[PDB]
RNA sequence: GGAGAGGUA
DNA sequence: GGGTATTCGCCGCGTACCTCTCCTAGCCCGCAAGTATCCTATTCCTTGCAGCGGT
DNA sequence: ACCGCTGCAAGGAATAGGATACTTGCGGGCTAGATGGCGGCGAATACCC
């Protein structure tokens, strides 16, 4: 329960929903983030990625 | 001198009752060295005067001392008990009425069984400390009236 | 003065029995061990001898505290490896004989 | 299903075998849409785009040792295990390292 | 002398009466069963396991 | 290697397991790991006329390795035994560990003491502090500094 | 067998018992052993060290 | 008071 | 000695504002392991007696 | 009919198993509290003369 609730509750990819449109929800559920655990950094990413 | 009346319940003077150790110890000496129920009542009144309410451990200690006081005069050398029953270990020359004892044994064979020369086993659901206490009290009271 | 040696296991009981019997092997001193390794018929013989006052060193485990081991004239106690006993075990004999 | 093997019998023999339905963890359920109600607030777990395990031939394009030379390397990246790196020395040697 | 090792087993054949039923294995499903290690349960048939 | 080093020297080995339910498997497994050794089992939960005779045989050099519980934590001498191997020494006190270490030596020989542990990320933190203290004090007379540390 | 329960509350008090044991050992005087010199020297000579 | 996420110029 | 060369470890990397969630470790108690004891069934072993056969 | 033999039976000795009490540890609950940067630069070696 700890290792599941920690991922679902407070992680870098389990993030608060934008909910001011139907469009905003349906496109926030379809992002492809290049960040998070096992991924590159927001401010140490080059010009190519 | 303690013909133990151990019932597997706490019988003592709790620390919150009497804070300092030495006064506790002095009252342990006074109680266990008292030979008359009048003196136990004097000790109880002194306890209530100097410290107020008597907790459950203190009242159990005092009634165990009273039960020992009656048992030393009667002749039970080790009256025991637990949640499931208990063992009466008599003396070499007890003062139980024999015909009355056989009458008890034949009216409740499931609650009185002689196992040895001076061991009498009783089996009772003594789930509550208080109810066990008056059960032992009434058992011993019915014993002493028929003492010979 | 009937030394009483108290050790917290039967292997210590047996080894100290052997060592004491080795050392006191030329004196009129009787040394005896009481534990569960001894039978139930010779334990009562040992207790009868000790209460009589004829065993002068009684090496034993926690059996030495069980209220039926009555010493005639106890004058010395030796608690060996005391860090395995607990306080009640360490004054269970000091209570009976006060000035040992 | 906890088995019990008995000591006296030879290696592998079942004394007893017990079984019960054990509760282990409450896992959040995705709603009818894709949303998770985690503490009363609807969150979304976003799909990630990461480096796949496998083998990766790469090079640093003349940006080391000031020689103006490219040094090709090859990583072996297992899903679970120690990585295995081959690389080229500035003297065209072939060198292996682990972790 | 040699080892006096005679403690192979104790006679557990005692207390075997009609209850044991001589292992006829004609039990029906739901018939209560005592297993002296664990207690009283309800028999629920023959199964195969790995 | 430890058991063979002790057998070739002629001494005896304590191999402390401290679990009676699996001690018969630990000894049977160690007798396959090291076939050169003669191995017996000694604990306080087997019948008296068997433990007494096993511990009597161990004095008279009738076997080298004796897979034992912590019934030998108390001060059994046996001067020829000069190598103790504690199988899983993470759950033992400082007093128990030093007492177990004290069973080897007792004579002019040089005596080793191996305290085998699990993988050090799987031990607890107090086990690490206890083991880094028992391994810190290896001197004659270190039983009082260890006591005033405990 | 109801192991979960914490039984009663100090079925016995040990402060009073230990205090009385200590105060009875420290009240009276123990045995004053008589030491023999040349009868204990033999026992010392039995020590092979 | 601090981390993580997202956003505006 | 002593100059050149390679490597390594620190320092650095935009301003202002807005919204949201999430922030706990240590100690007491009851479990386990070992050891010791008592207590009570329960089997095991040894010796003595009743019935039967040899003379 | 009298003595030797054997099966059986009783009686106590081991033996198991549970309950209780010490030491030590350790986890759970509840409450006080390691493998995706890169450039610059100066210093620390590694080395070759």
């Amino acid at each position: 329960s700890a290792a599941v609730k920690e991922f679902f509750g407070s992680s870098q990819l389990s993030q608060f929903m934008d909910q001011n449109n139907p469009l905003s929800e349906i496109t926030h559920k379809r992002r492809i983030s290049a960040l998070g655990p096992g991924g590159l950094t927001r401010e140490r990413a080059g010009f190519e990625v | 001198q303690q013909t133990e009346v151990e019932l597997r319940m706490p019988s003592l003077l709790p620390d919150d009752f009497i804070p300092d150790v030495n006064t506790r110890l002095s009252f342990y000496k006074r109680i266990a060295s008292a030979k008359t129920e009048n003196e136990l009542e004097e000790i109880k009144v002194e306890l209530i005067d100097r410290f107020g309410l008597l907790p459950d451990p203190a009242r159990t200690l005092l009634d165990i001392a009273r039960l020992r006081q009656q048992a030393q005069k009667l002749g039970i050398r080790k009256l025991e008990g637990n949640e499931k029953g208990g063992v009466i270990e008599f003396a070499e020359k007890n003062h139980v009425n024999p015909a009355w004892l056989i009458g008890l044994l034949q009216k409740q064979p499931q609650h009185y069984r002689l196992d040895g020369p001076t061991r009498l086993k009783f089996i009772q659901d003594l789930s509550e400390r208080k109810t066990r206490i008056e059960w032992v009290r009434q058992f011993m009271r019915e014993l002493e009236e028929n003492a010979i | 003065k009937q030394v009483a040696v108290l050790v917290p296991t039967t292997l210590l009981a047996q080894q100290h029995y052997d060592n004491f019997r080795d050392r006191f092997a030329n004196w009129p001193v009787r040394i005896e061990m009481i534990s569960r390794f001894r039978s139930a018929k010779e334990q009562t013989q040992i207790l009868a001898e000790v209460a009589e006052g004829k065993i002068d060193i009684l090496i034993g485990t926690h059996k030495l505290l069980q209220s039926d081991v009555k010493f005639k004239d106890l004058g010395l106690l030796i608690v060996d490896e005391e860090h395995r006993f607990g306080v009640r075990h360490k004054e269970r004999i000091k209570a009976m004989r006060a000035n040992v | 299903r906890l088995v019990i093997y008995e000591r006296e019998a030879p290696e592998g023999t079942v004394k007893d075998i017990k079984e019960q339905e054990v509760y282990m963890g409450e896992i959040p359920l995705m709603t009818d849409n894709g949303t998770f109600v985690i503490n009363g607030t609807e969150r979304v777990i976003v799909s990630q785009l990461h480096r796949s395990p496998g083998v990766f031939f790469d090079s640093d394009k003349g940006k080391t040792h000031s020689s103006g030379k490219v040094l090709y390397n090859a990583r072996i990246i297992p899903y679970r295990g120690s990585w295995l790196d081959f690389e080229f020395d500035p003297k065209d040697n072939l060198f292996v390292r682990i972790d | 002398g040699e080892r006096v090792a005679r403690r192979r087993q104790d006679s557990r054949r005692t207390i075997n009466p009609d209850t044991l039923i001589r292992n006829l294995a004609e039990l029906h499903i739901g018939q209560p069963v005592v297993h002296l290690e664990h207690g009283v349960g309800r028999y629920a048939g023959m199964t195969t396991l790995e | 290697e430890a058991i063979l080093r002790e057998i070739l020297r002629g001494g005896q080995v304590y191999y402390l397991y401290n679990d009676v339910e699996n001690i018969q498997k630990a000894a049977e497994r160690l007798a396959e790991l090291v076939p050169e050794a003669r191995i017996a089992i000694g604990h306080g939960q087997m019948r008296e006329r068997e433990l007494e005779r096993v511990m009597n045989d161990f004095h008279h050099q009738r076997f080298n390795v004796l897979v034992c519980t912590t019934i030998i934590e108390t001060g059994i001498d046996i001067p020829t035994a000069n190598t103790i191997i504690i199988e899983r020494a993470d759950h033992f006190g400082l007093a128990q560990l030093h007492q177990l270490r004290g069973r080897v030596g007792r004579s002019h020989h040089q005596a080793y003491a191996w305290l085998l542990t699990p993988h050090p990320k799987a031990m607890t933190t107090d086990a690490q502090k206890r083991l880094e203290a028992i391994a810190s004090l290896e001197d004659l007379g270190a039983g009082f500094a260890l006591a005033t540390h405990d | 067998s109801r192991a979960r329960q914490k039984a009663a509350e100090k079925v016995r008090d040990v402060a009073a018992e230990l205090l009385d044991i200590y105060a009875q050992r420290a009240a009276k005087e123990g045995f004053a052993f008589k030491h023999d010199r040349e009868q204990y020297q033999l026992f010392c000579d039995s020590f092979p060290f």
